[PDB]
RNA sequence: ACGGAUAACCGCUGAAAGCAUCUAAGCGGGAAGCCAGCCCCAAGAUGAGUUCUCCCACUGUUUAUCAGGUAAGACUCCCGGA
RNA sequence: AGGUUUGGCACCUCGAUGUCGGCUCGUCGCAUCCUGGGGCUGAAGAAGGUCCCAAGGGUUGGGCUGUUCGCCCAUUAAAGCGGCACGCGAGCUGGGUUCAGAACGUCGUGAGACAGUUCGGUCUCUAUCCGCUACGGGCGCAGGAGAAUUGAGGGGAGUUGCUCC
RNA sequence: UGUCUCAACGAGGGACUCGGUGAAAUUGAAUUGGCUGUAAAGAUGCGGCCUACCCGUAGCAGGACGAAAAGACCCCGUGGAG
């Protein structure tokens, strides 16, 4: 059930990479540490900030590039076409914490 | 997500209006709607949510 | 109510205290009851009589086990009486009154494509004056955007005849009962040789 | 990665309208066929339930309704069609008037006719589906 | 159009819901009732009233008081209106449980009385309808009535006995 | 024709409004009109209905996995048809 | 109030939305000509007046005129008023007005003109889609077949006189 | 005297079915319903509601502001010609 609610995330998922919006923290140099709103770590879980009272660190795995998106915008009899490149990049996060 | 996150609230004898709102008044849970409705596929959790909601509002 | 199958046979000249009449000769030929509708079993109250003989040979399995199981001989025809509940078999005899009223029931003569003249007695256009829409042809079919379709049941070319039909209250002028004949007034639809079903006035008088 | 679920289950109810205003009866149908009830899920699947009404016949129908109500359906032909019935014409056949109800409040596109399988009415109190003996329900829910 | 009921000596009276069936001497009868109201203890004379000063209330008040009121002087009296027959020929005759009117038109007519009513007549211009429903007995000689209502210029037709009628000049 | 519910309208019972009132609860009467009744169509009413009868459990190894010989029964073809 | 008249305005249509009348075919409103039901009358009867309900059906044949109208003849229960591109020309006429000829009256020196009047004068064989009338092929309707059928729903029909009791 | 009330029957030549040869105008693309409403003011194509299984063949002409000719009327051009 683990979230990347957002922008920073909060919820149990032991254990495996993820990608998030980026970081600057290079190669795994990483080792984000993170808040908690919410998870279940060991059946019982809790939200009343006693969740920020438990933290998940995560070794940062690898910085990427998403997928090629192509902006089109149209607009009718007025010519006004636009074709525009995109692609987000973003930051591979590996789980292991509390 | 509004509509499962009301859907379970309304298995419980609240609503989503009710519901988010005392989530709200409680220390501010700010989970996203995303997030309390995966809740929603875990019932035992929602649960807790609705009566934790439930109270910060009596 | 009461009802039977025969076949058309004919029209003649008759007389009956010096009136001339035409009448419709019908062989109402006995028929045999080979279905008993119940309505605790099928729903309604009915009888299934039979009428013009054929020989097993031509009689396929199915119905050869129908006819059987109700201990008749096959009939080339069937059909359903609401409401009769005959016994023995259904002749003719007695089941109709001389001079009663019977609703005579048959199937139109088949008159192929007719036009709008013929089938629906439009009198199409002049004959002179100046058309090319002489002959049938309908004026219009509509008015202008106005729903911009033409009309649902709209009267136009089609097949004309081989319809069912009937005809109600005509008069049973006589009954030869030992020759299976019922001489009925005025006429009947359909061609010689066709099958006709007589029931009993259901517009009966008051 | 939202869940989506599959749905093996099958879910059949019995929803008694004696006394019920007619709308009020309908609106809590169509949302329990719909869907709604439970987390929804996907929108995409029929996974609602099977309602089978039963007493259809006793519906009231608050006001003057009963004898103001015009339920009107036209023929193709245009000769005058727009035909229509009472409500106090439910007498001809009770199951019409909550069948139909109910599938206003319905969506109106493939999905939705498809819905209105799942609507099974009964003027009497009696119906033959027990073989799917069907949960009760209430009528209003509570705050 | 209130005030209390009165209890005739062979009477009975049931306060159970809007239910008030009655077992006078003529026979049983019962009247229907708003449950909006209860219905009163049978302790002597009885009276129910309205809840509320308000303005629905009190026609409601008026119609149920009276409505038993003339359900027991029904039950415990009886009921019997009175017809006259008038106009040149204009007569009828019992035939069985049915009226037999002989009055101006081609057809002689006829009515059958609906249960509990019993048509009677002595001399043979004249009409009594007797009965226990008061309701019953004003429908019934309202139909009586209908057979003919007088005419404006001479006054044919059933009249009332009592039933005084102003007429118009004719010529 | 008969019948059911109605229109204008005509009435019963009747308060508000101690009288009266066809209406405010209730009830009856009332048209070539409405529904049904008459004739015709109709289960693609995909909500596809019901009943009587008929034929019956064939054959092919992990390779061809569904097809193939047949039943009951049709169809092609021939000679004709209000 | 209606939106059927004459109009205002100029909004789509000037790389075209054919216009008067007739014929043909219909269908709708109702503010009802007839029939059906009612109230009132200065309604005795009869014959009426007028208002309320009512749109099922019905609503004639000729003379004159291009006519629509309207007048007339002879009937009628009645001889209703309007909508539908003033319904309907890829359905017909083409009598009417909006082309070329020609004439009268009038106007213009003229060429020519018209509020006009008059005789004459090309109306385009093949339906793609939708809509309609008829008729088949396919599949479906939890085996494959032959028959009999309930009727959800849908269509048709629906006028009226005269005489006699 | 079929012009007409008022149309009938019959003939031939087409129209229909099979075999041979095989065009045309038109065509933004089309998976191209009804009512009512809205939209540049007359909607398959927008909104709501109804109806509607797939595909043809013979036929009718109400719509597709159907086709044909960049309106001949009308106005405009400091256009033309007799
Ligand atoms: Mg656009
Ligand atoms: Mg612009
Ligand atoms: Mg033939
Ligand atoms: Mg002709
Ligand atoms: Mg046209
Ligand atoms: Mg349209
Ligand atoms: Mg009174
Ligand atoms: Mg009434
Ligand atoms: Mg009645
Ligand atoms: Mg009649
Ligand atoms: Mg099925
Ligand atoms: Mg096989
Ligand atoms: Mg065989
Ligand atoms: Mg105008
Ligand atoms: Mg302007
Ligand atoms: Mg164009
Ligand atoms: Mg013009
Ligand atoms: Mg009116
Ligand atoms: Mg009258
Ligand atoms: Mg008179
Ligand atoms: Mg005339
Ligand atoms: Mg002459
Ligand atoms: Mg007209
Ligand atoms: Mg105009
Ligand atoms: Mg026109
Ligand atoms: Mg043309
Ligand atoms: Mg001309
Ligand atoms: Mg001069
Ligand atoms: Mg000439
Ligand atoms: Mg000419
Ligand atoms: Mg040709
Ligand atoms: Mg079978
Ligand atoms: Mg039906
Ligand atoms: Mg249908
Ligand atoms: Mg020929
Ligand atoms: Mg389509
Ligand atoms: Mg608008
Ligand atoms: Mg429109
Ligand atoms: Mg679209
Ligand atoms: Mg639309
Ligand atoms: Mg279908
Ligand atoms: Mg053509
Ligand atoms: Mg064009
Ligand atoms: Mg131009
Ligand atoms: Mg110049």
């Amino acid at each position: 059930m683990f979230a990347i609610i957002q922008t920073g995330g909060k919820q149990y998922r032991v254990s495996e990479g993820d990608v998030i919006r980026v970081e600057s923290l290079q190669g795994e140099a990483g080792d984000k540490v993170e808040l908690k709103a919410l998870f279940v770590g060991g059946e019982q879980t809790v939200f009343g900030e006693d969740a920020g009272k438990y933290t998940v660190q995560a070794e940062v795995v690898e910085h990427g590039r998403g997928k090629k998106i192509y902006i089109r915008k149209y607009k009718s009899g007025v010519q006004y076409r636009r074709r525009t490149g995109h692609r987000q990049n973003f930051t591979a996060i590996k789980i292991l914490g509390i | 997500w509004i509509q499962r996150i009301n859907a379970g609230a309304r298995l419980h004898g609240m609503n989503y209006s009710t519901f988010i709102n005392g989530l709200k008044r409680a220390n501010i849970d700010l989970n996203r709607k995303v997030l309390a409705d995966i809740a929603a596929r875990e019932p035992e959790a929602f649960k807790a949510l609705v009566d934790a909601s439930r109270n910060a509002r009596q | 109510m009461k009802g039977i199958l025969g076949t058309k046979i004919g029209m003649t000249q008759i007389w009956k205290n010096d009136r001339a009449i035409p009448v419709t000769v019908v062989l109402a030929g006995p028929c045999p009851i080979v279905q008993r509708k119940t309505a605790q079993t099928d729903g309604y109250e009915a009888v299934q009589i039979g009428y013009a003989p054929k020989a097993e040979r031509k009689v396929n399995k199915p119905m050869q086990g129908h006819f059987a199981k109700a201990g008749v001989a096959p009939t080339r025809i069937l059909r359903e009486f609401r409401g009769f509940a005959p016994d023995g078999d259904s002749v003719n005899v007695d089941i109709f009154a001389e001079g009663e009223k019977i609703d005579a029931t048959g199937t139109s003569k088949g008159k192929g494509t007719q036009g709008v003249m013929k089938r629906w007695n439009f009198a199409g256009g002049p004959a002179s004056h100046g058309s090319k829409k002489w002959h049938r042809r309908p004026g219009s079919i509509g008015q202008r955007k106005t729903p911009g379709r033409v009309y649902k049941g709209k009267r136009m070319a089609g097949h004309m005849g081989m319809e069912r039909v009937t005809v109600q209250n005509l008069e049973v002028v006589e009954i030869r009962a030992g020759e299976n004949l019922i001489l009925v007034k005025g006429a009947i639809p359909g061609a010689n040789g066709g099958l006709v079903v007589l029931r009993s006035a259901a517009k009966a008088s008051a | 990665k939202t869940y989506i679920p599959k749905n093996d289950e099958q879910n059949w109810v019995v929803v008694d309208a004696s006394g019920v205003p007619l709308g009020r009866l309908a609106t809590l149908i169509a949302s329990r066929i719909r869907g709604k009830h439970r987390p929804d899920f996907t929108p995409n699947m029929i996974q609602g339930d099977f309602v089978v009404v039963i007493n259809a016949a006793q519906v009231a129908l608050t006001g003057k309704k009963l004898d103001d109500k015009v339920y009107t359906r036209y023929t193709g032909y245009q000769g005058g069609l727009k035909t229509e019935t009472a409500r106090e014409a439910l007498s001809k056949h009770p199951e019409r008037v909550i069948e139909h109800a109910v599938f206003g409040m319905l969506p109106k596109g493939r999905q939705g006719r498809a819905m209105h399988t799942r609507l099974k009415v009964y003027a009497g109190e009696t119906h033959p589906h027990s073989a799917q003996k069907p949960q009760v329900l209430k009528t209003q829910p509570l705050e | 159009g209130k005030q209390p009921i009165a209890v005739p000596s062979g009477v009975t009276v049931n306060a159970q819901d809007g239910v008030f069936k009655v077992k006078g001497p003529k026979g049983e009868l019962t009247v229907p009732y708003n449950t909006e109201l209860t219905v009163r203890q049978d302790g002597d004379q009885l009276l129910v009233e309205r809840p509320s000063d308000a303005q629905k209330h009190r026609a409601l008040h008026g119609l149920t008081r009276t409505l038993v009121a003339n359900a027991v002087k029904g039950v415990s009296d009886g009921y019997t209106i009175n017809l006259e027959l008038r106009g040149v020929g204009f007569r009828a005759k019992l035939t069985g449980k049915a009226l037999e009117m002989n009055i101006g038109y081609s057809h002689p007519v006829i009515i059958e009385p609906p249960a509990g009513v019993t048509f009677a007549v002595p001399e043979p211009t004249r009409i009594d309808v007797s009965g226990i429903d008061k309701q019953l007995v004003g429908q019934v000689a309202a139909n009586v009535r209908k057979v003919r209502k007088p005419d404006a210029y001479h006054g044919k037709g059933v009249r009332f006995v009592g039933e005084q009628i102003a007429l118009k000049a004719g010529k």
